[PDB]
Formats: C-alpha cells, structure tokens, sequence
C-alpha cells in the first residue's frame, strides 16, 4: 500500500511548498527585523 | 509525469488533506464552544438593544461624523466570512461619503484592515488584533470601546457591522446602528423615561455600545467557526478527490515503469 | 534530419575537431552541439543496425562514453600549447522538463554547468527563461 | 588539472625535491570504459602497497567511484551478459564488493577511504549507490534541496549516518547533541506541512519557537570552506569538535533565541555567530 | 468518401471538365502496413510535381501521418531489427525525416503542409509525437482535458507554438497581445492547485482578477466551425486577425470585466459576445 | 497445519468416521512453481468427481488466487517466455480461463469456489485481480472494523456485492429489501459522520428512528455458528433465504423498533430475537 510521511509538502515543490517557504520567510524576515531593533537598543545600553 | 513526480504530489496531497481534516476537527470543537457561549451573549445583546427596540431612536438629519465598527478576526481560511463584513462595509462606506459625510472605520480584525488597508487606509481609525485566537470576552469588547471613546473621534453617529449567527451552514452580515452621541440618544422616547439628565445617559449610552460590541464578538466568533469548519470540509473532500485520482495515475504509472523495464531487460537478452 | 545517421553521429566530432584546430594554433574558438539528443539517437540506430545490444531506454551501453569523449575535448591549454581554448555550449533537449532523463543526466554529469530553460517561465514574459534558481557554472 | 595544480601550490606535491604527500591515479572520463573501470583498481593498490609494505597510516581519496560502476556497465552488454536491472551489469554488487574489501583498515596498517559517490537523477534507489551504503561506515549525503537553499555544505542532517555514533563512543554529550538536533529538525519537517496550509502567523507559541530555533540550526551547520573561498567570498574556517557541539546545545537550550537567524549563516564558532549578529545589529 | 463528396459538391472536384483543384490519395487503416508507410510517400510526390515542374503554390494535407511511424513499427519487427524505446523501430528518426524534408518550399515553389499526427495514450512524450516536432514551423496541440471543459477547438493556448510569433514577422501589437494572454493563463494555470485545494476565497483580490480574465480568455478561444455546424447548432465563425487581435486586447485591458465568463462560449467576434453577454440580462 | 487442526477441532473434518466434508489439496509454498500451477486443478478435479458422478452442489475453495497467478507467471517464465504487462505470463487470461471454466453449473450439478484475493499494491486494476475479477459473480469483503465492532461473521455489508443481486434473478421482494438494508445502512453512515461532528439532539425524529433501525440491522446481521460452538458456546444457525428476508423487512417496516438493540445481536431468526427480548427485562 502507497503511503506518505512527514514534510511531504515541501518535497513535492508544487504551489503550496513555494507558498510555504514564501510564508516562512516573510514572517522570519520580521522576527529578524525586531530582534535586530532589539539587540541595537540593548547594544546602545 | 513521471513516477517520483506523482509520488511527492500524492503524498504532499495527502498530507494537506490530513492536516485540513485536523483542522476541520478543531474547528468543529471551537464552534461547539462558541455555540454554547452564544446563548447568554445572544440574551446580553438582546437585553441592550432593547431600549432602541422600543424607543424611535433614530439620527434626525445628515451628520457630519460617522465610524463603522467593522467587526471580524485575524484567522483566514473562513471562507466569504471576511470577504462579505468587507464588501458590506466598502458600500456603506461609500453610501454615507456620498452624502459628504467624513467617514473613519474600526476593524477589530487585522483581516479587515488588510483588505481595506488598499484603498481604506486613510479612514482607519485604531485597529486592532488578535481576535478569534481566544474566544472573546467582555473585557476585550471593553478596552475596545475604551480606546474608541479615546480616540479622540466623537463621531455624531455611529453603526457596527458584524456577521451574525444563523444557523450551522447560514449567517448574515448584519449592520446594527449606534447612537454613542448623547444628543442623538435624547429623543422624544426620553422624554417618558425618567431620571434621563445628560451624565447619566452618557454613561449608559457608552455601556450600550461596550455591550453591542462584545454581542457582535461573540456572534462573529460563532460565524468564524462555522465557516471555517465548513471550508475545512470542502478543502479535505477536494484533497481527497485528488488524492484518488493521483493515486489511479500512479498506479498507471507504476505498471507502465514496470512493464517498459521488464521490456528493456528482454529485448537486451534476446538481441544477445 | 535527411542526412544519414553516421552522419549525424559524425557531425559533432567534425565540428569539434574544427574547433580543435583553433584551439592548439593560439586562437580561441566557440562549439555549439545542437542537440545533443538527436546525435544519441543516431549513435543508437547505428547501435541498434549493428546488432549490438541495447541499453537503457535502447540506447547502447556507451551513449555516456559518446558525449565525454567529445565534451572532454573543450579545453582552455596554457602558454606552453599556444594558450588557444575550445567552449562548448552542448544543448539537450528534454520531454515534459524531465531533467532526470537519461542522457539529460549523463550530459549534466559531463558538463560544467547548466543553463536551465523551463517553458513556464517562458509563458510567464521572462524571456530568455533561464531559470538561474538552479542554473549554475562551475 | 586544478587539483594538481592546487597541491603543487600548496606544498603537498613538490617538483623540485622528494618530499611530497600525494599520489595522484587518474582516469578521466575521455578514457574508453575500460580504462576508467580500473583507475580506482589503480589507485587503491598504491594505497596497499603504502599500507602493507609500509606500515604507515594512508588516505585514499576517490572522485568519483560510480564510474567504476558505469564503465562495468558500459562494458557489459558487449561483454555478452543479459543485462540486470536498470542497465547495469548482473556482476554488479560482486565486482563492486570485490574493490571495496581491498579498502580496509587491516592489522599492517589503516586506509582511511573518502569515496565521492555519483547518484544518478538524485536517486538513492538506484542500485550503483545503493549497494555503496554497505561497504561504508560514515555516509555523508548531499542533497539537492538543502543547496538550493544556499546551505554550504549541503549535507542531509536527516540522512547521514556514522557507524560511530555512538554513546559508548562519542561520548553522552556528543551523541545528546546530535540526537536533538536530528529530532528538532524531524519536528520541523512535522511542521512545515501544518504551515503550508494554517499559516506561520497562526501557528501557536510554542511550536514557532521550536520552527525557529530548527532555522537556526539549519543555518548554522552551514559552513564556508576554504577551497570554497573563490566562490562564496566569505573566509574559510574550521570549527573544534568541542566548539561545534558547544554551539549547537546552547542553541537546542534557547540562549541565542534572540539572535537572528541571518546571523547562524556561513559562521563557524558560535562566537563568530554573536559577533555577525551584534555587527548585522550595529548598521 | 465523406471528403470526396464534399469535394464533388463543392466544386473544388468536378467530375465532368478538367477545372477540380485537388488531387486525392488515400490509403486507410484498412490497408497493410506495407501500404500505410508509402501512401504518404505517394501524396508527397504528387505535391512534389506540382510544387517542382509546374511552380505552383500548393497546400499538403495529410491525415494522418503518425500511421507511417506505426506501419514502420509494424513492418521492422518483422524485417528482423532490435526494437527502440516503446517498441518502435530503430529508423524512426531517419525515416521520418526522409519522408519529412521532402515536404518544403524550395525556391521552385511553396508546400504549406498540414500534417495531423496522432499522439498514441495522449502522450506527447512518445517517440513517434516527439521526434516530429523538429520538423514543423507551427505546432498546434489538442488537448483531452481541455476539450472535457467543452472547449472547442481543443487547442491548448500554452503549448501550440509558431516560428513567426515574433514582434519583427507578426507585429508589434500581436505578439503583445498573444505574450499577455500567454502570461496570464499561465498565471492561471499555477494558481489552479490552491483554487483547486483551497477555495477561489482564499485568493487575493489582483488573483481574482487574474482567475476571472483568464477564464474569459479560456471561453473566448473557443470558436465555432462551419463544419461543426451539423453537430453543435452553431453557425460557424471566420473572424479576421484583427478583430480578434482586438477582441484579445479589450479582454487583457479590462473592458469586458463586467461580462459573465459564458458570454464568451462559442462566439466569434468580441461583438457576438457582447452581443451575447445581454441576452441572459 | 493450524487449518487443518482447526477444521478437525470444527468437526467438518473427522479422523474417526467417514462424516468428513472437505477434501483438502495442499501446494506448500516450498514447492516448485510447476506444483502451485496445478494444485488449484488438482482439487478442481475432486470437486469435479463429486459434482459430475454424485450430482452435488460441491464448494471449492482456493487460497489464494493470486498465488495461482503467481504460480502461472513463475511457471511461464521458466519456460523462457516473454512477459506481458507487470511482468506477467502472456497466457494468464488463457490459463485463468481455463482454470475458472470449469468452475460452472452442469445439468448433473454444479461446482460453487469462494477464491481468497489478495490485490498486489493494492491496485485494483493490476492484471492479476482485474483477470480475477473478470470471473467473479459476487464479492464477500471481511473489514477489521466490523469485527472490532464485535459482528461476527465481519462481512461488510456495504463493500460486499454480488452480480446476481438483480430483480430478475433473486425476485422482487429480495432486491427491494436488500436495496432497503443498504439505504438505511449508508443513511446510518451519514448520520454517525453527523454525530461525530455535532451533538446528537441536532438529527430529527426520522434521524434518530432510522439510525435505531439501523442499529437493530447491523446486529442482526451477526450470526452465531455452529463450528464455533464448541469455543463461545452459543448454538449455532442456519437461517433460511426466507426467514432471512422475512426478518429484514419486519425490521425495515419498524415493526420491531420497541425491542432493544441487544435484542438482535447474535442470533438467528428474528423469532430468537423476540425470545432474547423476552429475556431482557
């Protein structure tokens, strides 16, 4: 029998892989941002 | 396509197809949750429209102000929930500025400012977030009325649009009008109802508008789940629709490799 | 396409010993094989007529030894051989972008780099549609 | 050519007097098959006789040693054998074996082989370097997915595998580190699927700290090389053992949670990762 | 026998006095293979004479001509030959292109072919199917899938190709247009997994204007044909190039974003649809 | 050996009188293919004696048919013969048919075989179980979940088909109450697919009466068995064809609705239902 596993989405490389890279990126992207303004704050202490 | 190709398809497919069951379990038990929270809220909400139920309070010619209360949640996968709270609020918007009325919006949900944000952006008044992660409760329809009176826009009239409750498949986008401003909520009916002053129904008329809030919160909450149990259905029925179609070709696909190599190993020993 | 397959087969080497003739005289000369795919499947109706066995996909055993002993003649000789060169730009054509074909495989594994060209960026306006997310050069 | 070259530059090959370290076997792939089916025969005898005669330590280096497959394979069908699957020689796991159990480290002395092994369409399965996994200890596997991504190397965290992996060998701290990160970064894999349809944004708080903290590792086992200095740009390093297993459990413990991840990416200590985060903080 | 009647009535064949235009050569699949794999042969020869000694502009119709590549399969398993990939002969290639290069414009005269080949299980990746498409300047390729949404012709609009789609030969104006509408049925087309998983509300409101407009684009190359008239009902369409270069430009500008998607089914014109669009008011 | 132990335990099988029922032909898979090939023959002719020289409604089992087809392709590949399809023997429609022919109803009596299937890959549509299928008047499907919902026999009433389950063949009043069962069975399915989502007051008063008539359905489908006396103790039944249908369309009719849903479980005619409930309270 055909079965599947675990982080099959991304492997297929199909629209929703693409979506998700893209969806990961954008929000580290932001994460990174306000870590970065953070450390600088904290850095200018 | 080739057979690796079908293969990661198929199981990137049936991995979303797990993952959108999942959901749709989730948001089956919310749904239930919220339905439970619905009735006591439904009751509060009732209780408080009931003095404009049965009092003519309505705005006596055109005002300058006016905010519209946009209420809905940060999630997506809700389906048209979102889509029509934002139509329904584009065209009232522009039925009261073609009045040459200024109009400022409120949307409690980051969805709503994201759609309007495009062409709306001007007219949003505070925005808020992080609705619909937690069931709502009146503390949060309270700080949202608190900051809206804080707002500094004293709006002469007012409404909220919110997605009402119906039934598990069926809500309505419901506009409900709100007479925050003390004059307007004086009227002929008041003159009937005692001990009126102007303070004291001031700080009724905010309390009303904190208790419409949170009674188009929890009836936007019960829409929310609903809808996104139902998209969540209609996502895993298509998935699995994929899912047995891909696995038809597959199986062609895994015949066909099978059979052309076995073809290549018996054209090769008899050409020996 | 008229052409015999010998000759289909042959006009690689010919060019590329054209090319050579640039290469050890101090000059700089440039080689295009276009396709690749058509030469391998006249090497393997040649195979095939010959009565030698058939590989995978029918192709001869040596369809990889048939485009590296031509692609490996593309070399950039130093001073002490005139310092002439030889670039190649083979081309390979692939059904349905099936990159892991077979001779798809062998001439990537052959040569240097690639250049990817993928028909839905075609479509999409990007044109040359070099897909340079997976076009590399060594 | 660039190899020779290289380690003629690097004093490893010297011209002018007897003090190189490196022999060098070469059957490149204008040779017909024949030739390129015994080069690894070649080359690995030097190894022998630098193993057995003399009892020193050797390394033998083989690039690339599917072709020792392919050109028994090309050579096959005009050998007059009934071709095996997917093309390859029936003898194919026997004359592999037959070169592989000559590199070994027997009682005279020690060969440490580090075999480059070709996998045809990015295809594991296929039987040439299916049959390689039995004759090693350590396997190290690039994949395509994790270069696409610009880690450098590419090696699968989720694939490689050491016979010396271990407790009663590396040592409990050693084989800790290692088992988490491979469970952290199987979690994200777990969730990358959850992401694809819910959203990053609706994800809760505790499994974004975990997807986070499976980037950062991503990213720091990325290293620059030197031989890799014309390409990338960046300096090239080499990380103690000590320092990398350091590194990686005070990122599985959280205490660089608030660093950015850009800040992991082609680093060697973790110091050198604080440093390029405060620098990255500093414009 | 349903050609030559058609022929016959229209006059392009008279069987009375020497004014018919066309010449018939017909060998069926109820003939041997050793007949099927020269009757083109035959046809292509007569082109020849009439392209060569009479300088002629001459039109070749041959239907169909993957039956030669099967009667050559056919005949070389017998003929004692080692088969090729998918159990077709080792002169595939040579043979084809043989048959092939004698079907050109020579600067005698001008052979504009039109050769329908038949792609065996809908596979273009079959040797037969693939190795022709070296040997032709326009490629049109129907398709099944889009001929089950009742789209017809059943060209597909991402696949057909053409040399002299280019700016300098067609047009500036023309090549703009197809290279649009190219564009955004692509852009559909990658779209259509979400829109199929999802939903079409999950999409941005710029993604919904894409999916509309290129389903439009989709029903509006469909087009009715006068010998499909018997079958459908529907009077067929000749439209110019311009009006349907038009058409395609109002539809990629946004001018008929209003209309429904069916006002574009099985029209001609951009006036029959709009013609079309207010009947069902 | 655990089958036949189990048998002689059953009693079909008695080592003391000449009471036994089933002659058993056993192919080991340690046999050669050749063995395997003809094994299935081997017991065929058996129950070919009985149904020819004795006129008996004879029941021939196989177990399974797959590995006769396996045996068939190992057997024509010894033979150096070319493959077809998924590496099976050219002949396995030709050796399946002749297998499967004689499996048939004579003038003197009739030869009925219940074959074991095993689907390889789990595709349907492989060569061996389409072959298979081919031939196959009825289909009888044991579902885990049935068994783990504790109905024995663990036939699935819904995957189960038969061909002959036709009007014309089994009569009116059998099609209509059968077609009556799996209606409500598949209404059952939905309801519980509701029950699971929402809460149980949601479904009407029709819902709940049919999901209890449902209920009392699916119990009285479990049977007991007389080869299984010996282990749980409970009688076992031989139900007629008619009492059968009599019970299932009193059910249908709602004649029983007042009776508890225990009442049907493990029994034989719906007349020991009616006992059992008179046992109960």
């Amino acid at each position: 029998g055909v079965r599947s596993g675990a982080g099959a989405v991304r492997d297929a490389g199909g629209a929703f892989g693409k979506k998700e890279q893209a969806d990961e990126e954008r929000y580290f992207r932001a994460r990174a941002r306000e870590q970065l303004a953070a450390l600088k704050k904290h850095h200018e202490n | 396509a080739t057979l690796k190709d079908i293969t990661r398809r198929l199981k990137s497919i049936k991995n979303i197809q797990k993952i959108t069951k999942s959901m749709k379990m989730v948001a089956a038990a919310k749904y239930a949750r919220a339905e439970r929270d619905l009735k006591p809220a439904r009751v509060y909400g009732i209780g408080s429209l009931a003095l404009y139920e049965k009092a003519d309070i309505k705005v006596p010619e055109d005002k300058k102000k006016h905010l519209i209360i946009g209420v809905s949640s940060d999630r997506g996968l809700c389906g048209a929930i979102h889509s029509s709270v934002a139509k329904q609020i584009k065209s009232e918007v522009a039925n009261l500025t073609a009045a040459g009325k200024e109009v400022k919006i409120v949307g409690v949900g980051d969805k709503i400012r994201g759609i309007l944000h495009r062409t709306h952006s001007d007219q949003f008044l505070v925005t808020f977030k992080e609705v619909g992660r937690k069931p709502p409760t009146f503390g949060d329809a309270s700080v949202i009325a608190l900051e809206l009176l804080n707002s500094g826009y004293e709006f002469d009239e007012g409404s909220i649009i919110f997605n009402r409750f119906r039934s598990v498949i069926s809500y309505k986008t419901e506009e409900k009008p709100i007479f925050s401003l003390d004059t307007v909520a004086s009227a002929e009916s008041m003159s009937i109802y005692d001990d009126i002053d102007a303070d004291v129904l001031r700080n009724y008329q905010e309390y009303s508008l904190a208790n419409i809030i949170y009674y188009s919160l929890k009836e936007s909450t019960t829409s929310e789940q609903s809808a996104r149990m139902t998209a969540m259905d209609n996502a895993s029925k298509n998935a699995s629709e994929m899912i047995d179609k891909l696995t038809l070709t597959f199986n062609r696909t895994r015949q066909a490799v099978i059979t052309k190599e076995l073809i290549e190993i018996i054209s090769g020993a008899a050409a020996l | 396409a008229s052409d015999a397959a010998p000759l289909q087969y042959l006009a690689p080497y010919s060019g590329c010993s054209m090319g050579e003739y640039f290469r050890d005289n101090g000059k700089h000369a440039l080689i295009i094989y276009d396709d690749l795919s058509k030469q391998a499947v006249a090497y393997r109706q040649m195979s095939l007529l010959l009565r030698r066995p058939p590989g995978r996909e029918a192709y001869p055993g040596d369809v990889f030894y048939l485009h590296s002993r031509l692609l490996e003649r593309a070399a950039k000789m130093n001073d002490a051989f005139g310092g002439g060169s030889l670039t190649a730009l083979p081309v390979i054509e692939t059904q349905a972008g099936d990159v892991s074909a077979y001779i798809p495989t062998n001439v990537i594994s052959i040569t240097d780099g690639q250049i990817f060209l993928e028909t839905e960026l075609f479509y999409k306006g990007i044109r040359p549609a070099i897909n340079v997310g997976l076009s590399v050069s060594r | 050519n660039d190899l020779y070259h290289e380690m003629i530059e690097s004093g490893v090959i010297n011209l002018k007097d007897a003090t190189s370290k490196v022999a060098l076997v070469y059957g490149q792939m204008n040779e017909p098959p024949g030739a390129r089916a015994r080069v690894a025969l070649t080359g690995l005898t030097v190894a022998e006789y630098f193993r057995d005669q003399e009892g020193q330590d050797v390394l033998l280096f083989i690039d690339n040693i599917f072709r020792f497959t392919q050109a028994g394979s090309e050579v096959s069908a005009l050998l007059g054998r009934i071709p095996s699957a997917v093309g390859y020689q029936p003898t194919l796991a026997t004359d592999m074996g037959t070169m592989q159990e000559r590199i070994t480290t027997t009682k005279k002395g020690s060969i440490t082989s580090v075999q480059a092994i070709y996998v045809p369409a990015d295809d594991l399965t296929d039987p040439a370097p299916a049959t390689t996994f039995a004759h090693l200890d350590a396997t190290t596997v690039l994949s395509r997915a994790i270069a696409e991504l610009g880690i450098y190397p590419a090696v699968d965290p989720l694939d490689s595998t050491s016979r010396i992996m271990d407790p009663n060998i590396v040592g409990s701290e050693h084989y800790d580190v290692a088992r988490g990160v491979q469970k952290i970064l199987q979690d994200y894999k777990s969730l990358q699927d959850i992401i694809a349809i819910l959203g990053m944004d609706e994800l809760s708080e505790e499994d974004k700290l975990t997807v986070s903290r499976a980037r950062k590792i991503q990213r720091f086992l990325s290293q620059p090389f030197q031989v890799a200095e014309v390409f990338t740009g960046h300096l090239g390093k080499l990380v103690p053992l000590k320092e990398t297993i350091k590194g990686f459990q005070q990122i599985l413990a959280g205490e660089y949670d608030h660093l950015p991840e850009q800040a992991f990416y082609m680093v060697g200590p973790i110091e050198e990762a604080v440093a390029k985060a405060d620098k990255l903080a500093e414009e």
